[PDB]
RNA sequence: AGAACUGGCGAUGCGGGAUGAACCGAACGUAGAGUUAAGGUGCCGGAAUACACGCUCAUCAGACACAAAAGGUGUUAGUUCAUCUAGACAGCCGGACGGUGGCCAUGGAAGUCGGAAUCCGCUAAGGAGUGUGUAACAACUCACCGGCCGAAUGAACUA
RNA sequence: CUGUCCCUAUCUA
RNA sequence: AAAGUUACCACAGGGAUAAUGGCUUGUGGCAGUCAAGCGUUCAGCGACAUUGCUCGGCUCUUCCUAUCAUACCGAAGCAGAAUUCGGUAAGCGUUGGAUUGUUCACCCACUAAUAGGGAACGUGGCUGGGUAGACCGUCGUGAGACGGUUAGUUUUACCCUACUGAU
């Protein structure tokens, strides 16, 4: 428990007799491991081999590609008036959205102001529903594309 | 509960017969693989523990013990089983042509009205110049892959009022099956000591019928129970069988007043530690570990120290009647 | 712990600690429902999941936080040691990287359960709880390179050494490629040859020895000419209360000279000055009296190819380190020899007949044929000690004869008088 | 083990969303 | 650690919340039962305790330095008939043990009263503590 | 989901789909003979264990639109390109150079801790070096050619 | 302090 | 001078719903390049990595594996010990007492470990927390309060049967 010894241990000492005819074996056998695991492999095991299988074959065609390019060379919120009993749980209510410039590489999370035209009902717009499509203004106008009740997010783009 | 002991229903007979023999080494010797018995009462043995390892080596330790009463079996017939796709098959059996009274009367069941014809038509014709006794000898001796000796217990010789033997079947582990036969006709009407089929030491596994217990059904089962040790296996006429070389009175094993629900140790019986299955004046039978289990414990002997014999009946202070005299002394009615 | 952090569990890259803590939230936790399963049932459901799921991040990354130890918490002299091989600031934003995942994790856990409870549809808890999962991922993907920086630190310093400053110590100092490492070779259970190539340590060495019965164990450096093998020697030699031996070669090896050695020393002097440092040298003597100006320094003469003076100088570190009616024996004992472990012809022990005859577990100790007895024909005890309910021990006794006599005298002298009748 | 049983419920629920997917084929021509 | 052999099997009288004097003179008036480790669990058994064994009590009367503490506490007396090797069946003058720690060292200097034979010959830091064995 | 139109169900037996309300056939008085539909022709079950061309060996294949985008050194049939007696692929024997340890980064880096150059000189061809390791070279391997070698074969895609 | 319980067993009508 | 307007239009009037189609699980959302091929030649779309901030809690039995321990094997700076993951694996086990403003947050210990669930309104074999249908009419200033009418139905069972036993 001092230094590198295991590596001066085998240097000194050598490892295994035969450690490289094994590796070399199972290097080997491992173009028919992976196949039997393909084909052998079920349920959940398989989509994951064969997930990383695609993901391995595709980044090694990437790689030859480039290779070869070188070798050329939910609602928004005493203050109701004249609302029923529609009350909205304050889970539902974000003050901040994701805005993204479509002209600039650069995105800021910023408060959100107020709900312009909020499409599907005027009453949404009263509410500050957060629909897709709702016309939003925020502190620096923005349109939110994405559906926030299915991923408690509200994402806008810069119009 | 136990699903593997099911189903928990009343037993076929009072004889447990023995489903499973120990193995068959061809080569040996010719010998029993079961003997027959009834249990008598139970006692406490307190003896030397030679048993490297444990913390109690080179230790007394108190040890209860059963007592079966063994008398000596006599064989009546043999039984010649072939081989078969549906399983051992019997093709014929014997007879001695003399058969004790107990026999006979197991045959019957009203015997005083019946007419004691057991086997006089047989008796007859066994008496003729052969060819119907030997037919059959060789007949299982050419064709049987497996030989039992049929014995029966002798009752009339135990303290018990049965009056009633029991059939049974014992396999025979040695020598050849022609072998077994020659054997066996040596001792047609012969007599086999419990001694030549178990020795001190030697361990034993019994089987019989366990107490009853009526609705609850319980009880009344038939039950295996292996590797119990024997310790000692004395005769009737072995006067000072319960002197231990340690104790050496010259006192019998039977307790002060006979056993509790049983008569008086007469005739040869096998000590064993632990309990057996069943209860006093139950038929047991006693197989060998069917296979060899020889572990330390069984390895190692066990030398006794010393033996109670006192009265099973309520409690007990002296052994024999001749300490009782001597601790209490004279009394009134004595003189 | 304070001496080798071996016990640290490994921290598994984003993929795979991912990957572990995913599998674990599927199969301990159940996966089968349906649409037409109670809404409530569906929310709990997915909640339950989802808290599973963040308690496990929380407590894998929990157990990585307390693992690991906080560099600036730590003594002065493992902080430096730490810092010298892992920049410090680094180390600290990569922890601080982990605990700002945690929180995250945490913070996302919370509001999806907050906002998970009110969805009016399967499908909706469905995309939140995904969208959840989606977010702890992102979170633990984005920590690859802090992970991994955690895992190969972790792999790296369980190996390093269980240095104790504050036990006394000596340091064995000097110019590499000196041989400084032959006169710990000689003087402890360490193995590291000449090397006659200079950094052939890229790590102290350290090894144990005893004098007078007193605990002791040398601590091994490179040596000194700003890299981290050498800026590592620096902070071992400050902070540790050990003594310095300078080591110095009066030969062509290394290349040195001598006079650059001495310069060397003496600028090296300010930071040793007060550790009780002696030189042991591996008109060229003359400049020996220049080194000698120190008044705490001696002057050992010496090579470090063999033990010329290894074992004086083993004992002189020590000796520095420290300064800062009658009997009755029967005449058995006296005459019997001593039980020579290693001569096959010794006395046989109890061991050897035991292994001759088997197993500690089947050998049983006899003890007859080892007591004394006045016939040894009867060695074999087989004492009754009862008779007829009688305890025998309770008459056992010499000379009863005489008692017996006597008796009989008795009731001859009752029977004649006609006692009995 | 899986039972190999077409079961009418699943069947007909089959031919169906069979006729449903080919509904929406043939409306989506609009490419 | 402490211990010098396998467990034997006696008759077990002690299950938790049993109390029982402290036969030292580490000032302990009495100990509180509330653990016994190295038994099994059983379906609604309580766990029992018996002579030699190792369980876990806290200072219910004494000092008030002890009161409240919970230590390592040895069985030295369990007043129960049981079943000895040798024969006769015994039984002592009422509950008794002792405090230690895990490693087995009293913390009382000497033990008083009688000690099972048992326990001395199970933990040798007992006996060693011991003046009367049985 | 809504708007219109057309059949089935009822006011419908019967045959088949093993079993049915949406499937297929189908003009209902009681009988005899033959010819058919769907559905079938190894047995239960009346009918060829019929003929012919190909296909699958599947650690629970298979005999009826969806979790389906992919992987498999699991089979058979094909499209494109390219080499092939100037010697196809494979298997070995040799070479695998010279500036030069290219320039920076240093306790140290001769290609294989690292940053960008990745240039020229000669060749049937040989890198500022694809991988193993040495503090560092060393050696070894392919990128590439020749010697033995003797004919077809590789890469990407379709069924 | 108690069979509520560890842990149930026994007797009576 | 009044009429329209109003998706808060509120109070009454009326139309039809709302009481697995193999469901279900481990990797997000919006934005951009990288692009198997389709877009009339291919006027549009688009996989994988990449980037920006971001009603609990009781009890006995059966069964599933998505297995905590026991058995075996591979990997990991695996020096030993101990530890982490993965693969076969359900044969055998998966604890004695306390928490009661949501008790499910969560107590202190034992044990090799104290794995998650199904048993179709899953069961009370099992306990209590739970907090309390509709119709009409009267007084209704924009608003709530008093009638009256009513439903309180898986049930004993010497009914079927698995059972444990017994003729």
């Amino acid at each position: 428990p001092q230094n590198d010894y295991i590596e001066r241990h085998i240097k000194q000492h050598g490892k295994r007799l035969d450690h490289e005819e094994r590796k070399r074996k199972r290097e080997a056998r491992e173009s028919h491991k992976i196949s039997e695991r393909a084909q052998k492999l079920t349920g959940w095991k398989g989509k994951q081999f064969a997930k990383k299988r695609y993901a391995e074959k595709v980044s090694m065609r990437k790689k030859i590609k480039a290779h070869e390019q070188s070798k050329v060379k939910h609602t928004f919120v005493r203050r109701p008036v004249k609302m029923e009993r529609i009350i909205r749980p304050s889970a539902l209510r974000q003050k901040k959205a994701n805005v993204t410039h479509p002209e600039l590489g650069v995105t800021v999370f910023l408060p959100i102001l107020a709900v312009k035209k909020n499409p599907q009902s005027p009453m949404y717009t009263q509410l500050g529903v957060l629909t897709k499509g709702t016309i939003i203004e925020v502190n620096v106008y923005a349109q939110v594309t994405n559906e926030p009740d299915r991923d408690g997010c509200v994402n806008a783009v810069l119009l | 509960g136990h699903l593997g002991f099911l189903p928990r229903k009343r037993a076929a007979s009072i004889r447990a017969r023995v489903k499973a023999f120990p193995k068959d080494d061809r080569s040996k010797p010719v010998a029993l693989t079961s003997f027959l018995g009834y249990k008598a009462g139970m006692t406490t043995i307190v003896r030397d523990l030679d048993r490297p390892g444990s913390k109690f080596h080179k230790r007394e330790v108190v040890e209860a013990v059963t007592v079966v009463d063994t008398p000596p079996v006599v064989v009546v017939g043999v039984v010649g089983y072939v081989e078969t796709p549906r399983g051992l098959r019997s093709l014929t059996t014997v007879w001695a042509e003399h058969l004790s009274d107990e026999v006979k009367r197991r045959f019957y069941k009203n015997w005083y009205k019946s007419k004691k014809k057991a086997f006089t038509k047989y008796s007859a014709k066994y008496a003729q110049d052969g060819a119907g006794i030997e037919r059959e000898l060789a007949r299982i001796k050419k064709y049987a892959s497996v030989v039992r000796v049929l014995v029966h217990t002798q009752i009339r010789k135990t303290p018990l009022a049965q009056k009633k033997a029991h059939l049974a079947e014992i396999q025979l582990n040695g020598g050849s099956i022609s072998e077994k036969v020659d054997w066996a006709r040596e001792h047609f009407e012969k007599t086999v000591a419990v001694d030549s089929v178990f020795e001190q030491n030697e361990m034993i596994d019994a089987i019989a019928v366990t107490k009853g217990h009526g609705f609850e059904q319980r009880g009344y089962h038939s039950r295996t129970s292996i590797n119990h040790k024997i310790y000692r296996v004395g005769k009737g006429d072995d006067e000072a069988n319960g002197a231990t070389s340690f104790d050496r009175t010259k006192k019998t094993i039977t307790p002060m007043g006979g056993f509790v629900h049983y008569g008086e140790i007469k005739n040869d019986f096998i000590m064993v530690k632990g309990c057996i299955p069943g209860n006093r004046k139950r038929i047991v039978t006693l197989r060998k570990s069917l296979y060899t289990n020889t572990s330390r414990k069984a390895l190692e002997e066990v030398s006794l120290k010393w033996i109670d014999t006192a009265s099973k009946f309520g409690k007990g202070r002296f052994q024999t009647p001749a300490e009782k005299h001597a601790f209490m002394g004279t009394l009134k009615k004595d003189l | 712990m304070q001496l080798s952090w071996k016990d640290i569990p490994t921290v598994a890259p984003a993929n795979d600690l991912l990957d572990i803590v995913l599998n674990r939230t599927q199969r301990k936790t159940p996966t089968v429902i349906r649409p037409g399963f109670k809404i409530t049932r569906i929310r709990a459901f997915y909640m339950r999941k989802v808290k599973y799921t963040g308690e496990g991040f929380v407590e894998k990354f929990e157990d990585i936080l307390k693992g690991f130890p906080n560099i600036n918490d730590v003594h002065p002299f493992h902080r430096d040691l730490m810092d010298t091989l892992y920049e410090k600031n680094h180390y600290k934003i990569s922890l601080a990287a982990i605990s700002r995942a945690k929180s995250l994790v945490e913070q996302v856990a919370r509001d999806y359960v907050r906002l998970l409870k009110f969805g009016q549809s399967l499908f909706q808890c469905k995309q939140l709880k995904r969208a959840a999962l989606g977010r702890m991922a992102t979170i633990v993907k984005k920590l690859r390179d802090p992970l991994a920086y955690l895992e190969q630190v972790r792999q790296h310093i369980g190996r390093l050494p269980s240095i104790d400053p504050n036990t006394r110590t000596l340091l064995i100092c000097g110019y590499p490629n000196v041989g400084k490492s032959s006169f710990l070779r000689c003087i402890t259970k360490s193995d590291v040859d000449v090397q006659p190539y200079a950094f052939t340590t890229k790590s102290l060495y350290v090894g144990h020895f005893d004098y007078k019965y007193l605990r002791f164990q040398a601590i091994d450096t490179p040596g000194i000419l700003m890299n981290n093998i050498e800026m590592q020697s620096i902070y071992a030699i400050a902070h540790l209360r050990s003594c310095v031996l300078y080591f110095m070669d009066l030969s062509e090896q290394c290349g040195f000279t001598i006079e650059a050695q001495v310069k060397l020393f003496h600028s090296i002097k300010p930071l040793f000055a007060n550790k009780s440092v002696m030189v042991v040298i591996n008109e060229r003597a003359q400049l020996l009296e220049s080194v000698k100006e120190v008044p705490g320094v001696e002057i050992m003469t010496s090579s470090c190819q063999l033990e010329e003076n290894v074992m004086e100088v083993r004992n002189k570190a020590c000796e520095k380190l420290l300064a800062s009616r009658t009997p009755f024996i029967p005449e058995s004992v006296k005459n019997l020899k001593k039980y020579d472990p290693e001569d096959p012809n010794r006395r046989k022990l109890a061991r050897d007949i035991e292994a001759e005859n088997g197993g500690a577990g089947v050998f049983n100790v006899n003890l007859k044929d080892k007591y004394l007895l006045e016939d040894d024909e009867w060695k074999n005890d087989i004492m009754p000690e009862i008779l007829d309910g009688k305890n025998v021990y309770d008459f056992l006794d010499p000379e009863i004869a005489a008692k017996l006599q006597a008796l009989e005298e008795e009731e001859e002298k009752l029977e004649n008088e006609g006692f009995y009748n | 083990r899986q039972s190999r049983r077409t079961s009418t419920k699943l069947k007909e629920g089959i031919k169906k969303k069979a006729s449903a997917h080919r509904k929406k084929e043939k409306k989506m021509a609009k490419k | 650690n402490g211990a010098q052999g396998t467990k034997f099997r006696i008759s077990l009288g002690l299950p938790v919340g049993a109390i029982m004097n402290c036969a030292d003179n580490s000032g302990a008036r009495n100990l509180y039962i509330i653990a016994v480790k190295g038994s099994g669990s059983r379906l609604n058994r309580l766990p029992a305790a018996s002579l030699g064994d190792m369980v876990m009590a806290t200072v219910k009367k004494g000092k008030p330095e002890l009161r409240k503490k919970v230590m390592p506490a040895i069985v030295v007396r369990q007043a129960k008939s049981w079943r000895r090797r040798d024969g006769v069946f015994l039984y002592f003058e009422d509950n008794a043990g002792v405090i230690a720690n895990p490693k087995g060292e009293m913390k009382g200097s000497a033990i008083t009263g009688p000690v099972g034979k048992e326990c001395a010959d199970l933990w040798p830091r007992v006996a060693s503590n011991s003046g009367v064995v049985v």
